[PDB]
């Protein structure tokens, strides 16, 4: 299956309080109006990070999976939730086929709209909140960052449906409003009026004629 | 910066006397041994035949190369042959990228299959470290501190002093290593718990 | 010190199949390194069975195949036949040691099909061995099948002491061992006990061939 | 072809001291620079040594450290081993066979070029000596070659005319210092007379032939 991810996936570029003006810069973000992948069991490519989201009431999700092969011999990247703690593990793991040592690091710390990010040293973000692909604008606050690095191409959930989508290296403008968050955004390459309003630093573009861009 | 055993404490967009009242939002210490001439392909930008396959660096790199002899530990009495060196690669790593590997090496027609010979050259070599070897050719420890000076809030500090906190008056501040000079007020400013 | 250590001996009929192991430790078959095995009967050269733990070496069948993991290696034969009940050793290296490590040894074997009853008799030492005024004997178990015999002979009806030894492979055109036993005595000794005879016993076997194999005959 | 072929074998005390050698035949040894390698009689091959073209060469300390050395010469295409303090293990057949040292090179796992022939040391306190044969008459005919030095020999017999009915057991040492064995060949008890039945022994090595026709009485 195949699904909508229009407005959705922004994130704060960095940990830098900016009130009152349209920021803009170049990252790895999910392209605007471009396809999430949809689903309702399999491992998936960590093409460049990952942005993520599910809505269900249970609380059906223990955490998430990343690596190369995820099975001995390199070491892997696993998170899980048991209710009072999120945990984070990273070993060379004897995981099984169907997972519904020398460990190098460890840490501790429509019901929602459960929205994730991943990107590789290694950094989380989400949203998880209640609002009841889905419509409209939010933007996706720092949860963690990792001080390592690995070679990761391999990515899976420990659960139903969730929704998947890989970000790409694309300039942004961003609102942010009086009180530094981000509550609007131009994706620049989405068309030609979004360069233009990124052209200009503005999401208005009065009547005319503006050069944009340039062709070789 | 200062010990009495480093032969060299080269460093690049820092300096080593400045180092100490200063913070990093990481640092990592890449260790390693070499013979002490090898010392000159341990540089930014050098062209080094070794780099290039064992230890590279970028161009625009910030750090420092701590060097250091280390004939006296390292070459036993019986002869050091412990350490290799790492001679053939397809090609140049990236800034920082290690790559071990265990691939035979083809320098023009021959056929290898994975076995060496003439032609067929095994990446690796014994560094000969006598206890009697002369002067250049010894085992020399290294550590490059590589130092990430990110705008991410910094992790690893220099013992600086930890002066108390003056508002409403004109102060010449430094706040995580980054240093102004101001009027500081406490703010209503709403920035959230991770700005 | 360290050793790869193997079986003594894993059997199969012709065209059957078998596969074996050679044992280390961590420090070696666990140590990243890989493990190799030879062929050798004495004097032949030692024949290498495997390249790169992907491959076997120039022109050796796929009947010798390995496979390799945790502390072991297991080599193999699928179409077993005769040749092929031989001495064969394995090596790696060992982190424990400076170098290399060696295995245990391992014999392949043919599978003991017949019940082939042994020949028994001791050959006579000749009256023209006096020419250096000394005698020789050994007792004959040739022509059983499969394994090995009970060594048993006798010398005037007192039972004959220490004289074992290691039975010999398979013949040619067949299946069928060999084996002998062992004696000696100063030479009017030689002479003094005079009832040398053999009295073997085999799992098909019900009486012997034996003659008398007297000193001075 | 690495066509490896040792050489410069040597018989001398306990407590002594020799040289010895092997080459890779018509083909350049800086490719392919081997270490010495031998048997354990009885057992597997024995860690020697291991080499490197640098040098870096490393001795295993169970048998061979403050005795044994290596090196070669490119213009000969030989290795070479100055040998101190014989010990009477060391007695065995030495391959040169396999190049690259402790330190991983050619791939983790190995392939081993070429085992040659054998060279030799060999150790005892006893002398060269021809072997005590006598006809032993016994057919299924046999000989014991008690009492000589030093092994191996050629055994065959009506100078290998017969060799398709031979058998040769286990080994033989006597206290003497010397060695034996025992050949057999079964073949028709009614041709004697008509039908010559003879055993061969070249011996190059004790400088005594034997080439005996036997019958009984
Ligand atoms: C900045 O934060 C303030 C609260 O600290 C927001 O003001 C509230 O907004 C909600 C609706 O979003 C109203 O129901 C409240 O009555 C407001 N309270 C106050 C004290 O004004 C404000 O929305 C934020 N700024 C912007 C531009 O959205
Ligand atoms: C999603 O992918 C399909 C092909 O699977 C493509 O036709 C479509 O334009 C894409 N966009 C949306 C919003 O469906
Ligand atoms: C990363 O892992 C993949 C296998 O998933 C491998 O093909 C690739 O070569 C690895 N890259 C590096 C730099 O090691
Ligand atoms: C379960 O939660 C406790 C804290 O309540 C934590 O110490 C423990 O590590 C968690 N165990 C697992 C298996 O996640």
């Amino acid at each position: 299956a195949y699904t909508n991810s229009f407005t959705r996936g922004v994130y704060y570029p960095d940990k830098v309080f900016r009130s009152s003006v349209l920021h803009s810069t170049q990252d790895l973000f999910l392209p605007f109006f471009s396809n999430v992948t949809w689903f309702h069991n399999p491992v998936l490519p960590f093409n460049d990070g990952v942005y993520f989201a599910s809505t269900e009431k249970s609380n059906i999700i223990r955490g998430w999976i990343f690596g190369t092969t995820l099975d001995s011999k390199t070491q892997s990247l696993l998170i899980v939730n048991n209710a009072t703690n999120v945990v984070i593990k990273v070993c060379e793991f004897q995981f099984c086929n169907d997972p519904f040592n020398n460990c190098t690091f460890e840490y501790v710390s429509f019901k929602n709209l459960r929205e994730f990010v991943f990107k590789n040293y290694f950094k989380i973000y989400s949203k998880h909140t209640p609002i009841n692909l889905p419509q409209g604008f939010s933007a996706l606050e720092p949860l963690v960052d990792l001080p390592i690095g690995i070679n990761i191409t391999r990515f899976q959930t420990l659960l139903a449906a969730y929704y998947v989508g890989y970000l790409q290296p694309r300039t942004f403008l961003l609102k942010y409003n009086e009180n530094g968050t981000i509550t609007d955004a131009v994706d620049c390459a989405l068309d030609p009026l979004s360069e233009t309003k990124c052209t200009l630093k503005s999401f208005t573009v009065e009547k005319g004629i503006y050069q944009t861009s340039n062709f070789r | 910066y200062n010990s009495a055993s480093f032969s060299t404490f080269k460093c690049y967009g820092v300096s080593p006397t400045k180092l100490n009242d200063l913070c990093f939002t990481n640092v990592y210490a890449d260790s390693f041994v070499i013979r002490g001439d090898e010392v000159r392909q341990i540089a930014p930008g050098q062209t080094g035949k070794i780099a290039d396959y064992n230890y590279k660096l970028p161009d625009d790199f910030t750090g420092c190369v701590i060097a250091w002899n280390s004939n006296n530990l390292d070459s036993k009495v019986g002869g050091n042959y412990n350490y290799l060196y790492r001679l053939f690669r397809k090609s140049n790593l990236k800034p920082f990228e290690r790559d071990i590997s265990t691939e035979i090496y083809q320098a023009g027609s021959t056929p290898c299959n994975g076995v060496e010979g003439f032609n067929c050259y095994f990446p690796l070599q014994s560094y000969g470290f006598q206890p009697t070897n002369g002067v250049g050719y010894q085992p020399y420890r290294v550590v490059v501190l590589s130092f990430e000076l990110l705008h991410a809030p910094a992790t690893v500090c220099g013992p600086k002093k930890s002066t108390n906190l003056v508002k409403n008056k004109c102060v010449n501040f430094n706040f995580n290593g980054l240093t102004g000079t101001g009027v500081l007020t406490e703010s209503n400013k709403k920035f959230l718990p991770f700005q | 010190q360290s050793v790869l250590t193997q079986p003594p001996s894993v059997s199969g009929a012709p065209g059957q199949r078998v596969t074996i192991s050679c044992t280390g430790s961590s420090s070696n078959i666990g140590a990243g390194y890989d493990v190799h095995w030879y062929q050798q009967l004495p004097g032949t050269a030692p024949k290498l069975l495997i390249y790169g733990n992907n491959n076997r070496p120039s022109g050796v069948p796929d009947r010798f195949s390995d496979s390799k993991s945790g502390t072991s290696a297991s080599l193999a034969i699928t179409r077993l036949q005769a040749e092929d009940e031989a001495d064969y050793y394995c090596q790696s290296y060992d982190s424990s040691l400076s170098g290399w490590v060696f295995g245990g040894g391992t014999k392949l074997t043919v599978l003991g099909q017949p019940k082939a009853n042994p020949t028994v008799t001791l050959f006579p030492p000749s009256s023209e061995e006096l020419q250096a005024n000394k005698a020789t004997l050994v007792c004959l178990i040739s022509d059983f099948y499969p394994g090995a015999v009970t060594v048993a002979w006798k010398a005037d009806s007192s039972p004959v002491k220490a004289g074992v030894e290691t039975t010999t492979p398979s013949k040619q055109s067949n299946n069928k061992y060999a084996a002998s036993s062992y004696l000696s005595l100063t030479p009017e000794q030689w002479k003094s006990h005079r009832s040398y005879s053999c009295q073997v016993t085999h799992e098909g076997s019900t009486v012997e061939k034996t003659v008398a194999p007297t000193e001075c005959s | 072809e690495v066509q490896l072929v040792e050489s410069g074998g040597g018989l001398v005390q306990p407590g002594g001291s020799l040289r010895l050698s092997c080459a890779a035949s018509g083909v350049t040894f800086s490719s392919y620079w081997m270490s010495w390698v031998r048997q354990a009689p009885g057992k597997g091959l024995e860690w020697v040594a291991n080499i490197r073209q640098d040098g870096s060469e490393k001795y295993s300390v169970d048998s061979v450290k403050g005795r044994f050395t290596i090196s070669r010469d490119n213009a000969k295409n030989s290795l070479y081993l100055q040998m101190n303090s014989l010990r009477a293990e060391d007695t065995a057949v030495y391959y040169c066979a396999r190049a690259r040292r402790a330190d991983n090179s050619g791939y983790y796992g190995f392939h081993f070029d070429c085992w040659g022939q054998g060279t030799l040391v060999t150790v005892s306190s006893a002398s060269t000596k021809g072997p005590s044969v006598f006809p032993l008459a016994p057919a299924a005919l046999g000989c014991l070659v008690k009492d000589y030095f030093p092994e191996p020999v050629t055994v065959s017999w009506n100078s290998g005319a017969l060799t398709s009915g031979v058998h040769t057991f286990p080994a033989v040492l006597q206290s003497s210092g010397l060695y034996s064995l025992s050949s057999v060949v079964t073949v028709p008890s009614s041709s004697l007379g008509t039908q010559t039945y003879i055993c061969n022994v070249n011996h190059k090595p004790s400088n005594t032939k034997v080439d005996k026709k036997v019958e009984p009485k």
